[PDB]
């Protein structure tokens, strides 16, 4: 039973890697293209730019393990463990050319280590809304002059005594909304349906858990990234930011530069965290334009 | 510049009367987390009048109630200043500002084109 | 009823200020000195230093308005609102002669604005295991590289949409324990019943509320101080702070110097945030000793 | 805060001055004389423990409470091992600074 309306032309599939069951869904011809998305949402943040990247591309969105309807990691949540499966994953459709990748928010976190990794692999690398994990996370303020800041979650999802959990069960859509909310600068995108398919998906309780786990596993991944980013990333690279309430600002691209040789950034002005359903227009048109040419 | 502020609005006002200020942002006002009044007379420290967070919230400082009014209209992206009662004292150029809390905590800051007011 | 256990030798009684009915507990003969408890606790978080005050002193430890057993206030939660409160109270009972004054926590938050304004009525200070509102705490990070930091529920509780209310109502005895135990260093000193008894208090409705108000009015109080510092602290004044897990370590001190000209400071090694629990052998001296020079 | 090593198959020891609970996080760390230093094991306050690749099922690090001690167990060590030891104590204050204390260190030859 799907979480969410496949789009025509689309089939939702699963596919076995390293002994996990992940879920995807696929569609169109040409050069695969890989979408990955994050934290509170599922492959269904792209149902609008996967039928234009369909026009000229083959188009798989996966979702991330434990969360959608992907089974959870075997091995573990670090970045560098969940990139084994998103790779192989990918190579299963694009084993003898390059593909491309389009990661954001925590599916930056997951895809890093393989896109350094395997840079041969990878034509062309679109990353939009998420700090790569390394040092700089741990600058971000507790709370501003401003009013309660948009990271503090980093440490409710990763405190022991099972903190997360136990707080939000019973409260998942509630938590989701203002959570989902407070990180937009456009929040009538944000329809009661949208949120309840969202908040329903990630209130398995697997999904639940999967969810703080990731942010659980972050320290592991600051200590994984900063071995791996001792080498640069050498494929064209382009990164979307919001710059309204909620957007990484000019943080994404100047993050992005220590990284990576080749990269062109773009600040959305009015938008928030969520580029894909906040400022799908502008943010659809210049992904499609960067990975066509 | 991610946001741009067009205030308007000012000028001479005696002693009782009353003013508006207004400004536009050229992005929605719900992306913006705070858009204020600042106001700076001869010699002294800019200093807050009155706040408005993109939920709505107000924020006065001390002793500008009685006085002041903040308000805004979403269709038209434009937070106002309502001056009331004035005084010599309010003699002063005003400023509006647009803040934004980006997610990584960083605050931003944008400001209007100042305006003299003056209550003679 | 009584919410917790009064030493031998103290009253329990209640006095209204300013409209609201404020709860105390009394005793001792001399001059006055006032303990201000902290959230999370009421006064009987100084139940052990209290006796051994209360042979040199006139001893008072109100519960702040909204917690323990006091009503809500009707001005406001900003430090200088809750000050006048504080301060009225206090001038109740030493009407003629300067009071001395204890703070711990949050009760450091509601008191500064009355010492500043009211530096002939405060004769000795202690401040212990807070912050002084101002744009210091806007540097805290949110998320370190040992996890979790200490400073997160800034955020979470200063939160619209009645967030940690919401959440957190219900679970106080679950959040409680989790809050105290990861703030100290000595975890034992909470036993089952005193987290029972404080989780009960905290489980009043209103009570819940009222904690957050004084979070959320936290950004004015960093404004109202910023004008309110331009004149420095004058009197003796003593910084304690824990060294351990969870203590305020060098930054007690280092800040108070930019308040107060008359300083001493003592980091007192293996203890947390919760001094006249964690430490109480250590921590009574140093404030007997100060209080009685 | 004070750290006393001692020790240096093997079993390396370390004593605080201070409760071992007031301290966030005990590690060993160790250093050849011309490399990096790298992490060996981690163990937090509250028991979750951190092992760095190809350091686990040579190394167990444990504490014991009522000792203030953290334990090193190194077991079918190699020429590719030895280094001088060091046990670190982080304490994370309410701020998020976090203040480092380190031991005297102890030599360990294969």
């Amino acid at each position: 039973a799907e979480e969410f309306p496949v789009p025509n032309g689309f089939e939702s599939a699963y596919r076995e890697v390293d002994g996990v069951k992940l879920h995807y869904v696929k569609g169109g011809q040409g050069p695969l293209v890989m979408l990955v998305h994050g934290f509170g949402q599922t492959w269904y943040e792209w149902h609008q730019l996967m039928p234009e990247l369909a026009k000229r591309f083959t188009v798989i969105a996966p979702d991330l393990p434990g969360l959608g309807q992907s089974e959870p990691p075997k091995t573990g949540y670090s970045g560098e463990q969940v990139a084994v499966y998103l790779h192989k994953l990918a190579r299963q459709f694009s084993p003898d050319r390059p593909f491309d990748l389009v990661a954001h928010d925590i599916g930056i976190w997951n895809t890093y280590p393989m896109v350094v990794k395997n840079q041969a692999d990878i034509a062309r690398l679109v990353y939009m809304e998420a700090p790569i994990p390394d040092a700089r996370i741990y600058r971000f303020p507790a709370f501003t002059a401003q009013g309660e800041s948009l990271v503090w979650h980093f440490s409710f999802f990763a405190a022991d005594d099972r903190l997360a959990e136990t707080l939000i069960a019973g409260k998942e859509r509630f938590f989701l909304e203002h959570f989902i909310k407070s990180h937009a600068s456009n929040t009538e995108v944000f329809s009661e349906r949208l949120l309840d398919l969202y908040a329903r998906s990630y209130a398995k309780p697997h999904s639940l858990n999967a969810s703080f786990e990731y942010y659980r596993a972050l320290n592991e991944s600051v200590r994984q990234n900063a071995e791996l980013a001792k080498t640069r990333l050498q494929m064209p690279t382009m990164t979307l930011a919001g710059g309204g309430h909620g957007g990484m600002g000019t943080f994404q691209l100047e993050q992005m530069k220590a990284y990576a040789e080749d990269v062109e950034g773009h600040v959305l002005p009015g938008c928030g965290h969520w580029l894909p359903e906040e400022c799908a227009a502008p943010m659809n048109r210049l992904v499609i334009d960067f990975l066509s040419r | 510049a991610e946001v741009q502020l067009v205030e308007s609005g000012g000028g001479l006002v005696q002693p009782g009367g009353s003013l508006r200020l207004s400004c536009t942002t050229s992005t929605s006002l719900f992306s913006i987390t705070t858009m204020g009044w600042y106001r700076q007379a001869p010699g002294k420290q800019r200093e807050l009048v009155a706040s408005i967070k993109r939920g709505g919230g107000t924020n006065y400082a001390d002793s500008m109630k009685g006085r002041f009014t903040i308000s805004r209209d979403n269709a038209r992206n434009t937070v106002f200043l309502e001056m009331n009662n004035l005084t010599t004292e309010d003699t002063a150029v005003y400023y509006c500002n647009a803040a934004i809390l980006a997610y990584t905590g960083e605050v931003t800051n944008y400001w209007g084109q100042g305006t003299q007011v003056t209550v003679s």
